[PDB]
């Protein structure tokens, strides 16, 4: 009974702050998926990814850059806080964040 | 400063898979940032990939995504890269590196402490 | 492979079949369930299963309290509220129907 | 609607194996495919299937995961990917049909079927 997420895309708005007193850098993800056909079709989604720890949290916000091309692993998590706020939790070990450098 | 000393290098067919490691000396392992770079034949030694204190933030060249991967075990201060599908563009001595400030970055510029090195080449 | 993919373990409430935008599409509940700590939460991800055989498949094999993996897209979608849910379509997605005993 | 297994044998415990399902006719693209075992002396249980769409799988909940099924309509032809062996996955392999394009883990509810292929694996 697993809940994998993995995501390719670009950063922005990238902002750190609290929750319910617990240190979350949280930034904006864009993906760009470019259907395979044999026309011309172009979906684009943008996601909330939301980094928990006090280390990570702050690894994240200084590291990470707008504009980045990142890869992130993490929890799809649903909040009721009927509406439900679709947000991907990550934490390691369990999840991570790779920063991708091109050139 | 402290002293780190790859391992696991070797001859390796194209195709294959290889695991390095790095071993850091003493204590504040844990508090530091690690990087891989590699240096080829007429080329200057270029960025491979780092990891963050945590570590659940690493950081990859992107020719270099999908093939290796960087991990770290702080129960036994070792920090290792894993290469798969080599090729023998891979060939190169390839260093570990430690950040202090406990990110590593894709600047050779960035860290304080260096290994020897360790060689590897993958026959075509 | 995949700059957006998902996957996803657990049961399956609430199918129904009808259309968005005409296309064809059956649509089920379908609830993760991740585990003094003990950090016990539900997740109820609504699935969504396109394309004109598929869409079918689903509805006549995929039955209330199965277990599947669910393989496929994130995806928002509003209408002033915005609505996740999960896009199944081969060859991206899949339902992987797993059957006990 | 005819059915042919290839790729059976024997092999070594902790291996991997691909199977295939070759199918005359050119109704192919419409049969729910699935994959049914024997081992000596006991029933023959259901594996994997697959429908015509080939976007609905199915897995015996056990033999999941290490085993994976699919399908290339182009060469009118189903496969099985065993990831793992083990001594308990000796058995006779049979391919199956589904008229209906659904695949089923009732395999009385498939109308055609194969001569069955013969995996065997080490150790024991």
């Amino acid at each position: 009974s697993v809940n994998s997420v993995t995501l390719v895309g670009v950063v922005h708005d990238i902002q750190s702050g609290f929750v319910y007193e617990d240190a979350v850098t949280q930034f904006t993800l864009t993906t760009t998926s470019i259907d395979t056909t044999h026309e011309v079709v172009v979906e684009k989604d943008h996601h909330t990814i939301r980094c928990f720890g006090e280390l990570f949290s702050a690894e994240v916000k200084q590291k990470v850059k707008e504009g980045n091309v990142v890869c992130v692993n993490g929890r799809l998590r649903l909040s009721p806080q009927h509406f439900y706020f679709p947000y991907i939790q990550v934490q390691p070990p369990h999840g991570q964040v790779a920063v991708i450098h091109g050139d | 400063q402290v002293q780190l000393q790859e391992s696991g290098g070797g001859l390796v067919q194209a195709g294959d898979s290889l695991r390095l490691s790095c071993v850091a000396s003493g204590r504040a392992f844990s508090s530091y940032g690690m990087g891989w770079f590699r240096q080829a034949p007429g080329k200057e030694r270029a960025f491979v990939a780092a990891i963050s204190r945590s570590g659940g933030l690493t950081q990859y060249a992107e020719s270099l995504k999908g093939r290796f991967a960087i991990s770290r075990d702080n129960a036994k201060n070792t920090v290792y890269l894993q290469m798969g599908s080599l090729k023998p563009e891979d060939t190169a001595v390839y260093y570990c590196a430690g950040d202090l400030y406990g990110l590593g970055s894709h600047m050779e510029n960035e860290y304080d402490s260096w290994g020897q090195g360790t060689q590897v080449t993958v026959s075509s």
